[PDB]
């Protein structure tokens, strides 16, 4: 049905935008951005540690 | 959810640390007192060797199975694509 | 024995009060957003430096790896016509 | 990528069907002609047992590789929770003994504030 | 039923022999590779020490929605991990405020004992 | 009875953009393969 109609199901376009002084809803959305940004910055650390060695091996 | 001596639902699942097989505390204890051995493998085993009682501690009693489900449906996707390509 | 149980019971009561003060929250919301703006700043600046440092080294290796992938797509397409 | 017998990059790789390992044909052939065996496990193997379809593949890159990635994410984050569950059980245990020593001591502060003032109330009157 | 590391139902559980605790094979291995120890008892344990020891499949219900479920569940776990860590920092923080008062109080008792000692001398005279 | 894939530098996207593309690419290929 997805291929026939030529329409992909929409994903969560939420984390990217958000807004300060929101409510209890944006309090969650804010706290989401922190944990994923810390996971992000940890996910970039173990890549850079090896760096280009892991890439050129593949 | 079954003992490996009688076949009952174990209310205190203890296991021997020589052959991995979950028994019930009553039956395994009676087997050890009969002769100091593991009932399945006939290896050396004692009462202190057994790990008794449930394990939940610093754990808390979803998510992981969703990924498992995502794998299971993909497994079909690959199987279908093969038979479609053969023909 | 009695002193040990009275401390374990009180510790469970304070633990329930700590889980209750956390469940109600999820003034205070402005501080968390600013804490993120520090993170967003600090982290994304690090990310952009880690990215651009990687990109400089790895966009070259991407092209190397990605132009090699295109060779499989032609090495395969010829393979079938020859088998056929 | 390597041959397990020599350690070179094999120019004609043939995989055995008893100890699963990629050997160089020219090397393994001589090993079989010496004695009918697989070099690693020492199980029987002949030359016909050694082996050099239509679905096209693409290289292993960042669906299955994406699913195994999300296991690494969650399995690592699950250990992150232990670091805070275990450390919480030390802090709360030190807090319990700390608040008990506070509750056991403040009864003695209340009595000394009574006794030192009572000694001042007693002595000054005399 | 539960592995005492993550909280999952283990699909290849393994038990440690230094401390009676059924862990999951993946998680216990990572810990041993970090430091050769048991996570609960901190006893010297290795990978060869482990002895490899219910499966009921989840039938969600009657696919585009399942995409958004997995999104929400990761979105929830991210906050359920976050909330549990700020609570750890503030329970340690409030614990540190108690330690200052504990040691500050036992200095205030020393002056109060002096006032009692001074009083006992005057009463005798 | 090892392979290495270098996880991209911009590796949110794994949940949203990457996973979306994977089930697009699976969907529109098999449909086109059924057409073939």
């Amino acid at each position: 049905a997805l291929y026939t109609e030529y329409l992909k199901q929409r994903n969560n376009k939420k984390r990217r935008t958000p807004d300060f002084n929101d409510d209890d809803d944006t309090l969650f959305l804010e706290e989401y951005r922190r944990k994923y940004p810390r996971i992000d910055t940890s996910r970039y650390i173990p890549n850079e540690s090896s760096e280009v060695s892991l890439l050129g091996i593949v | 959810m079954l003992c490996a001596i009688s076949g009952k639902v174990p209310r205190r699942p203890v296991l021997s640390p020589k052959s991995r097989t979950i028994f019930e505390k009553s039956l395994l204890e009676q087997y050890v007192k009969d002769t100091g051995n593991d009932p399945i493998t006939n290896e050396p085993l004692s009462i202190e060797e057994i790990v008794e009682i449930v394990p939940s501690a610093q754990q808390a009693s979803s998510i992981p199975n969703l990924l498992t489900s995502l794998q299971n449906e993909w497994d079909a996707i690959m199987l279908e694509n093969f038979k479609l390509r053969s023909t | 024995x009695x002193x040990x149980x009275x401390x374990x019971x009180x510790x469970x009561x304070x633990x329930x009060x700590x889980x209750x003060x956390x469940x109600x929250x999820x003034e205070s919301r402005m501080q968390h957003i600013t804490q993120g703006r520090t993170s967003m700043k600090i982290q994304f600046k690090t990310a952009m430096p880690p990215t651009e440092v990687l990109l400089e080294s790895i966009q070259s290796k991407v092209e190397s790896i990605e132009q090699l992938q295109r060779k499989l797509q032609h090495v395969q397409p010829l393979e079938q016509q020859n088998n056929e | 990528m390597l041959c397990a017998i020599s350690g070179k990059v094999p120019r004609r790789p043939v995989l055995s069907p008893k100890s699963r390992t990629i050997f160089e044909k020219s090397l393994l052939e001589q090993y079989v002609k010496d004695t009918g065996n697989d070099p690693i496990t020492n199980e029987p193997l002949s030359i016909e047992e050694i082996v050099e379809s239509a679905q096209q593949a693409s290289l292993t890159e960042s669906i299955p590789n994406l699913l195994t990635s999300l296991q690494n994410e969650w399995d690592a984050i699950m250990l992150e929770n232990f670091k805070l569950r275990s450390t919480l059980d030390s802090l709360t245990k030190k807090l319990s003994t700390v608040m008990y020593e506070r509750d056991a001591a403040k009864l003695v502060a209340a009595q000394l504030l009574m006794e030192k003032n009572e000694d001042s109330k007693d002595l000054p009157k005399s």
